């Protein structure tokens, strides 16, 4: 049995079929059509607002397209959160992620969207990560210190914080 | 039928909280009872049918289309937007964003709602020009849900969100075309099922509204009634406990599970 969860979102991988994101996140909490379009939408736990989820996008409607896209909230949790305003301060647009992570630090984060438009190619890919400071992520709660990066081809392109010290 | 009333101080005792609640029967728009009805508690995602209804109305006079599409960017998105993060490519309408915001509470449709109507403020004059007074939204999300002890901004009262609620879906403030469609969104709501939800009776009508914040925060918003017809509205709110979740979960339902067997 089981709810979705961090665990089932890193087996999925880009490239897998609509049938394997099923079997591995598990039917019961997957839906899709209605507001989700194509994607394939599978619940967590309850969690503040709404759910812990994920969000796995396809290549077309066709039921043999492919995963070229992946989003969560509240399934990853940052395995060392070390992120501080001052160090939000000093990320800048035009930065690469590589560079964003040496200030953010290597722990800090989490990958909220990552698409590929051309999949397979890595051409144009849209990166979005969600960064914690010490006790700021919560998967049940609200969070009390965290930051959205966005990236293009692996370039910082914006940055925004709620609540970081 | 009176035992609700004894119900939502257990609440209190249980969650070691405050608990506000009414009853008011639909279409006199009479309360039926009531328990702390005029003290603040944090809407929380309630204002999102409060938003809504805003939008609706500016509809009814020529201000807005549902069918109008907006684009927004990565830089607006919050925590929680499960449905406007999905369609961040190619935007979205303004009928689908009160669907995300009332059935899936999705917080970056709501402050993409909030920009149409031109903010908090704006939110707040529209609540005022049609009678509420009491009720007033400050802030967006995800700041509006701190729930702060004693912070009166994004807070109404039991007695003054019923009536609202009453108006928006009773009265002739909207067409019967927009009543529908807003009464329908609640009815459609898919984040509320460990609350009044879980004591509904079959056959029973529901159209509600959550909301969930800091400092065990929670509430509901709902027009309910047997016989698949709606016929009272309630609303519940709470604020301060520190009980799990699920405890705080429980005793709305509880309350709930109360007012339908003394229906």
């Amino acid at each position: 049995a089981g709810v979705m969860t961090g665990a089932k979102f890193t087996q999925i991988q880009f490239g897998m079929t609509r049938q394997q994101v099923l079997d591995i996140a598990g039917a019961e909490n997957c839906e899709t059509g209605g507001s989700f379009g194509d994607s394939i939408h599978c619940r967590g736990h309850a969690a503040g607002d709404y759910y812990a989820y994920a969000t796995f996008g396809f290549t077309s409607a066709a039921a043999d397209a492919k995963v070229d896209s992946k989003s969560q909230e509240k399934l990853l949790a940052p395995s060392a959160p070390t992120l501080t305003l001052a160090k939000f301060n000093q990320v800048t647009v035009g930065m690469t992620r590589a560079q964003v992570l040496a200030t953010v630090g290597q722990g800090s984060c989490t990958t909220w969207s990552e698409y590929y438009p051309a999949y397979p190619s890595t051409a144009g890919v849209t990166l979005s990560l969600s960064c914690f400071d010490v006790d700021g992520y919560s998967s049940t709660g609200f969070y009390r210190g965290s930051a959205h990066l966005a990236f293009t081809d692996g370039v910082l392109q914006g940055k925004r914080q709620w609540d970081l010290v | 039928h009176p035992e609700t009333l004894v119900k939502v101080k257990d609440a209190e005792d249980q969650l070691g909280a405050r608990v506000g609640y009414i009853e008011l029967d639909l279409n006199s728009g009479k309360i039926l009872e009531s328990f702390r009805p005029e003290e603040r508690f944090p809407m929380m995602s309630t204002f999102k049918v409060l938003l809504c209804g805003a939008v609706l109305s500016r509809i009814d006079a020529g201000q807005e289309q549902l069918g109008r599409r907006i684009h927004y960017s990565q830089n607006d998105l919050v925590e929680y937007s499960p449905v406007t993060e999905k369609h961040l490519t190619d935007g979205m309408t303004v009928r689908e964003l009160c669907s995300a915001a009332i059935t899936m509470s999705d917080n970056t449709a709501a402050n993409l709602l909030l920009t149409t109507i031109g903010g908090p403020k704006e939110l707040t004059a529209f609540l005022h020009n049609m009678g509420d007074h009491v009720t007033r939204l400050d802030r967006w999300e995800p700041e509006l849900n701190e729930a702060i002890p004693n912070d009166e901004r994004d807070t109404t009262m039991p007695v003054a969100m019923a009536t609202t609620l009453r108006k928006l879906l009773t009265g002739e403030l909207l067409t019967l075309a927009s009543r529908q469609q807003l009464i329908d969104w609640m009815e459609a709501d898919k984040v509320a099922g460990p609350l009044l939800r879980s004591a509904l009776p079959a056959g029973w009508f529901i159209a509600d509204k959550s909301g969930a914040g800091e400092r065990g925060s929670r509430g509901i918003i709902a027009a309910l009634g047997p016989d698949g017809k709606p016929s009272r509205i309630v609303v519940i709110y709470t604020t301060g406990s520190q009980a799990t979740m699920d405890e705080r979960n429980r005793q709305i339902a509880e309350i709930g599970a109360s007012l339908i067997k003394h229906w």
